[PDB]
């Protein structure tokens, strides 16, 4: 589920800033569902 | 280590399409975005495009998007059509970052290939006329030039050499350039000693591979 | 598309000079910029990736700094190998957008060319095309001007040059310029003169050749 969203963030045709944002803001949940 | 290695031909006519291909060696394919990329002496390096090294999922340049294929096929091609001049350019392939997550190293490429020539013109391969540039008769102690005028070939290249390769100091061998023939012309000059001319037989060795035509050209002092 | 732009275009060194090469870009790009070294018919090689981010093997000489719009590739104490052309890329949008390259050249003394000029041959003349030739042999800099003449009316817009790159062993450049004529024309006109205007030549050298004569 996150490997599977972090990999389609990764290709999408937005900037590499924008990447990292959302791929930050991704494993946020990840890591709150989880701690 | 990872290598690529480009594959295709390198002469397309106009309105046809280009087909390139790439293999990689290594064994690491699925993990990373792979690319394209042309580098033109009149628009400079052009990013073409890149691909998914797992999924095949592709973002292409938006000026190149309407005709532009990347796809697998260890191997990726690129597919161009509706060719013009413009897309006449040095092709490479090459290895951006990992696809698996976003990394810092996504966008630059790290690994390249070596590189494809792709001609893009409608004229037919023809070999080389190669003319004398004969030493002027007019003393010894001082410095003669002499060369080989190599005309109207197509496509590029050929190679010049000397004597066999045995003649290297001051030899220049020029870029071609391309004439409004639409066929190509250069001249590969040496510089000598006068007083050699007498004693000394200057031959240049013209190749042109994809015509198969090898040219040996004696240069000597007409007279007069 | 974001436009890369380097300055200089052109740039002189000797072995140990510390050399910078500026890239701007036309927007902002969350500092992710690229340099590549690329050296006459090779493919280019990674430098740095994340404006400071070394690529693995390249020699501690070359560091990037640089922020917003304005970036830096700089080498420290310059190297034999270091000669060569560089070039920025932006990689946060897309598509990946290139500066024109920035050559690193080497600096050496001013040399005045030796000219030679170069009559169509006889067997070009039966093809119906003549090519005359003209020579500036192990120059510097590179800045020359040729300029032919035939019956002293000025030649413009029918001569081609190319330059080879810079003497492995002098660093000098040579370079060829060929005026392009119809035989008739050629057969028509007497004098032929190639004239080389250069740095290292006090006043312009004009080399030339009448036809038929010797």
């Amino acid at each position: 589920r996150l490997s599977e969203l972090l990999s389609k963030i990764n290709d999408m045709p937005i900037t590499n800033d924008q990447k990292k944002l959302m791929s930050n803001d991704v494993l946020k949940f990840a890591a709150e569902a989880e701690k | 280590q990872v290598q690529l290695q480009e594959s295709g031909p390198g002469l397309v006519k106009p309105s046809e399409t280009l087909s390139l291909t790439c293999v990689v060696s290594g064994g690491s394919f699925s993990s990373y975005y792979w690319t394209w990329i042309r580098q033109s002496p009149g628009k400079g390096l052009e990013w073409i495009g890149e691909m998914n090294g797992n999924s095949g999922y592709t973002n292409y340049n938006p000026s190149l998007q309407s005709r532009v294929t990347i796809s697998k096929d260890n191997q990726f091609s690129l597919k161009l059509t509706s060719l013009t001049a413009a897309d006449t350019a040095v092709y490479y392939c090459a290895r951006d970052a990992i696809v698996m997550v976003f990394t810092d190293m996504r966008g630059r490429v790290d690994v390249w290939g070596p590189g494809i020539l792709v001609t893009v013109s409608s004229a037919s391969t023809k070999g080389p006329s190669v003319f004398p540039l004969a030493p002027s008769s007019k003393t010894s102690g001082g410095t003669a030039a002499l060369g080989c005028l190599v005309k109207d070939y197509f496509p590029e290249p050929v190679t010049v050499s000397w004597n066999s390769g045995a003649l290297t100091s001051g030899v220049h061998t020029f870029p071609a350039v391309l004439q409004s023939s639409g066929l190509y012309s250069l001249s590969s000059v040496v510089t000598v000693p006068s007083s050699s001319l007498g004693t000394q037989t200057y031959i240049c060795n013209v190749n042109h591979k994809p015509s198969n035509t090898k040219v040996d050209k004696r240069v000597e002092p007409k007279s007069c | 598309d974001i436009q890369m732009s380097q300055s200089p275009s052109s740039l002189s060194a000797s072995v140990g000079d510390t050399v910078t090469i500026t890239c701007r870009a036309s927007q902002g790009i969350s500092n992710y910029l690229a340099w590549y070294q690329q050296k006459p018919g090779k493919a280019p090689k990674s430098l740095i990736y994340y404006t400071s981010h070394l690529e693995s093997g390249v020699p501690s000489r070359f560091s990037g700094s640089g922020s917003g719009t304005d970036f830096s590739l700089t080498i420290s104490s310059l190297q034999p190998e270091d000669f060569a052309t560089y070039y920025c890329q932006q990689h946060n949008s897309y598509p990946r957008t290139f500066g024109q390259g920035t050559k690193v050249e080497i600096k050496r003394t001013v040399a005045a060319p030796s000219v030679f000029i170069f009559p169509p041959s006889d067997e070009q003349l039966k093809s119906g095309t003549a090519s005359v030739v003209c020579l500036l042999n192990n120059f510097y800099p590179r800045e020359a001007k040729v300029q032919w003449k035939v019956d002293n009316a000025l030649q413009s817009g029918n001569s081609q040059e190319s330059v080879t790159e810079q003497d492995s062993k002098d660093s000098t450049y040579s370079l060829s310029s060929t005026l392009t004529l119809s035989k008739a024309d050629y057969e028509k006109h007497k004098v032929y003169a190639c004239e080389v205007t250069h740095q290292g030549l006090s006043s312009p050298v004009t080399k030339s050749f009448n036809r038929g004569e010797c």
